[PDB]
């Protein structure tokens, strides 16, 4: 998938 | 602008509301105006701030992204005219002036007038994920420049934050967790972005017996978010 | 309006692009751009056009009861000022304009053009739909003529589509389950609500066995909405 | 519940 950056 | 006849209290009251309804535009022009009444944000707003305008910008990419891949799907296929890559652009100048019109808040007059640690890291990091966003779209001679502005942000945001906030605090870490981003995705540095995210990782977990139960809590949670990323890109 | 000078099909185009990205009020926009060029609709033109419309409509909607559930309590409590009630009222106000948009459309010029049972009901029911996102929100010495506007728009569409369609046809089912929602929950009757449902129910059933296996997976599917609505009221 | 209108 994607990498995630904060929330 | 259209805000100015309304008072502070009730554009962060409205704010609040206007989250609670997930009314996001709205959410972000009362935060605009709460902004340009000309005094310091509290850690709250700066909270209702970004979590608006996250909201705005976060479904003008998803959409930009949806719209791109058709485009080039179409370039790979039978010619479908003009209408994909306008549309395409008319998301992406809206995308385009969202951010510009964060940026101009944070330069107008935001950033200079924070002096504490903890609003003067928001708002530069704010500004990386800002000009991050300009990045994921930008194509043309200005891409350079629109890298390093971001590059440059978060940069100092990561100076101050080692200097004046503990490797636990969830601003510093949030912040090591976007430019971990910004270089994996933007900069082409997947090595910068491991060894970034896994150093904070490691001095983050070193520091959490410090915490209280519900900061051990807030912490973790963005530690988990760097293992996630680690998990993918390794 | 602003879509006066783009093609009818690049209008059409772009609705299902923003469909895709999840853009309903573009979608909206190209669409009503397309009913403005004057020419009847097709049926996937009309879909369109409904799944734009019901989707900003939903959005304000779901947010005006948010807001009006938070004025509610604030009137049972502390009081806060004018704000919870402005914001309603602002939401109220775009949620209206909406619907008179909507509204609008169909009176110039797509009900009296359309002379099919499949169009012509179609635009009756989303009259009748429209009128009851009015109501929802009417509390004024109008409520009992918007809540008549509904239900005068949903009586033809039921007499129409009895007539003319059979008890399957998807139209006609989506129909009878929204009239059977603004029994219940507008005109405070929920025995006619329920009872249509259930003849709604039954004939459709009984229809079942002449369609074919994609017809019958579409009435199928509007059936357990009506089944779900009935083992709610009773 | 809420009861549900077409989809
Ligand atoms: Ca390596
Ligand atoms: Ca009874
Ligand atoms: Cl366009
Ligand atoms: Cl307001
Ligand atoms: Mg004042
Ligand atoms: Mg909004
Ligand atoms: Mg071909
Ligand atoms: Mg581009
Ligand atoms: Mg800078
Ligand atoms: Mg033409
Ligand atoms: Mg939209
Ligand atoms: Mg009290
Ligand atoms: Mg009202
Ligand atoms: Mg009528
Ligand atoms: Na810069
Ligand atoms: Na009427």
């Amino acid at each position: 998938v994607r990498c995630s950056s904060m929330s | 602008g259209a805000m100015g006849s309304m008072e502070r209290a009730s554009l962060i009251q409205k704010a609040k509301l206007a989250e609670q309804a997930e009314r996001y535009e709205d959410m972000a022009a009362f935060m605009k105006g709460a902004v340009e009444k000309g005094e310091e944000l509290s850690c709250e707003e700066r909270n209702l701030l970004s979590v608006a305008y996250k909201n705005v910008v976060g479904g003008q990419r998803a959409a930009w992204r949806v719209l791109s891949s058709i485009e080039q799907k179409s370039n790979e296929s039978e010619e479908k005219g003009p209408e994909v890559r306008e549309y395409r652009e008319k998301v992406e100048t809206e995308l385009q002036g969202v951010c510009d019109t964060v940026l101009g808040l944070l330069d107008s007059h935001l950033i200079k007038e924070a002096g504490d640690a903890e609003s003067r890291v928001f708002y530069l990091k704010m500004k990386g994920d800002y000009y991050r966003y300009l990045a994921e779209v930008a194509t043309g001679d200005d891409k350079k420049r629109i890298i390093d502005s971001a590059r440059s942000a978060y940069q100092e945001a990561m100076d101050i934050s080692k200097k004046e906030m503990p490797p636990t605090n969830p601003i510093r870490l949030g912040l090591a967790l976007n430019f971990s981003v910004f270089h994996y995705e933007i900069a082409n540095s997947p090595e910068e972005a491991i060894s970034l995210a896994k150093t904070t990782f490691d001095e983050a977990m070193a520091d959490l017996h410090t915490l209280s139960e519900d900061s051990y809590k807030d912490s973790t949670l963005i530690m988990q978010l760097l293992r996630d990323n680690l998990t993918l890109w390794t």
